[PDB]
């Protein structure tokens, strides 16, 4: 129904910043990343699947550690090669779902900085 | 039909048991006078003269299904779960029954339990279980590379918790059949 | 990414009538894109279920055939829930990219 995140905010490049939303109204299954640039349209970028098998776009291939805890409901991202493209509003959506590739139930994300 | 009521655990829609009635006295006097049943329709003849009805074999099936699910199984009418799932020949003579279990299939943490089949390529047969976890509900793509887009595990998670409504709640479903090409008696 | 284009770009406002949406073909696309409305400062939602066999939980009045090129859908009637921002998903393959969009 609701999920909560938090860390999304103005950080200099480098740092190591951890994502963390939360699982809710449904035992845990898939979760995606989708980021909309600010003044912009939004664009979808990393997923993870519920049977552990891994996607992730160009722009976050090999640079995005994507997961979900079972246990505590709680969806892990950690934030690795900080880039310009990708900085942008974050948002954590179902990973897949539908006939094809759906993703219906949503959250208020975290909209993340970077800058000096 | 000690088992019908004495599985704790009954089977999930897409791993269907089937079970075998052979050799015994009906008491379908039982089945519609227990009272404690939800759901009683017996579409081949009206339930309370079948008692009479003498046939060679009789098979059964016990499976939980959601409420909204229920209306799906009848010969000749389908729906998601029955296309997919389990469903009923075009020529049924036996009955459908219901019992809802509110405290013994809803509880609470989640129920881990209970998963449902959700994609096949086409309408599978009557009295068919394809419990066989096949993937590759896909077609342009392997399924074997990655679960993409299309490519999808065909099994979802039906967890449940105690605030569930009638129709999320897990209604246990039993169906009977009969044919004569061993099983009925009079008493009193 | 894709190469597409969506219409209408730019949307004046639409009084007591058929609103359109459209995209074009970069991937042979056939029955895949899901519709999005979304309200600012709120999660974006899909406006249909993506017809990719068929169009469900849905409100009739959003309808639309995607196929070859032609990616059409219509609005029946104006809503002030109706006065809200809209785009497109690549559906076919990786990475989904989203059309332009419009918004009232």
């Amino acid at each position: 129904v609701q999920l909560v995140e938090s860390g999304g905010g103005l950080i200099q490049p480098g740092g190591s910043l951890r994502l963390s939303c939360a699982v809710s109204g449904f035992t845990v299954s898939r979760m995606s990343w989708v980021r909309q640039a600010p003044g912009k349209g939004l664009e979808c970028v990393s997923v993870i699947y519920t049977g552990g098998n891994t996607d992730y776009a160009d722009s976050v291939k090999g640079r995005f550690t994507i997961s979900r805890d079972n246990s505590k409901n709680t969806l892990y991202l950690q934030m690795n090669s900080l880039r310009a493209e990708d900085t942008a509003l974050y948002y954590c959506v179902r990973g897949s779902g539908g006939i094809h590739d759906a993703f219906d139930i949503w959250g208020q994300g975290t909209m993340v900085t970077v800058s000096s | 039909f000690g088992e019908v009521f004495n599985a704790t655990r009954f089977a999930s829609v897409y791993a269907w048991n089937r079970k075998r009635i052979s050799n015994c006295v009906a008491d379908y006097s039982v089945l519609y006078n227990s009272a404690s049943f939800s759901t009683f329709k017996c579409y081949g003849v009206s339930p309370t003269k079948l008692n009479d009805l003498c046939f060679t074999n009789v098979y059964a099936d016990s499976f939980v299904i959601r409420g909204d699910e229920v209306r799906q199984i009848a010969p000749g009418q389908t729906g998601k779960i029955a296309d997919y799932n389990y469903k009923l020949p075009d020529d049924f003579t036996g009955c459908v029954i219901a019992w809802n279990s509110n405290n013994l299939d809803s509880k609470v943490g989640g129920n881990y339990n209970y998963l449902y089949r959700l994609f096949r390529k086409s309408n599978l047969k009557p009295f068919e279980r394809d419990i066989s976890t096949e993937i590759y509900q896909a077609g342009s793509t392997p399924c074997n590379g990655v679960e993409g887009f299309n490519c999808y595990f065909p099994l979802q998670s039906y967890g449940f918790q105690p605030t569930n409504g009638v129709g999320y709640q897990p209604y246990r479903v039993v169906v009977l059949s009969f044919e004569l090409l061993t099983v009925c008696g009079p008493k009193k | 990414d894709i190469q597409m284009t969506q219409s209408p770009s730019s949307v004046s406002a639409s009084v007591g009538d058929r609103v359109t949406i459209t995209c074009r073909a970069s991937q042979g696309i056939s029955t895949w894109l899901a519709w999005y409305q979304q309200k600012p400062g709120k999660a974006p939602k899909v406006l249909i279920n993506a017809a990719s066999g068929l169009q469900s939980g849905v409100p009739s009045r959003f309808s639309g055939s995607g196929s070859g090129t032609d990616f059409t859908l219509t609005i029946s009637s104006l809503q002030p829930e109706d006065f809200a921002t809209y785009y497109c998903q690549q559906a076919h393959s990786f990475p989904p990219t989203f059309g332009p969009g419009t918004k009232l």
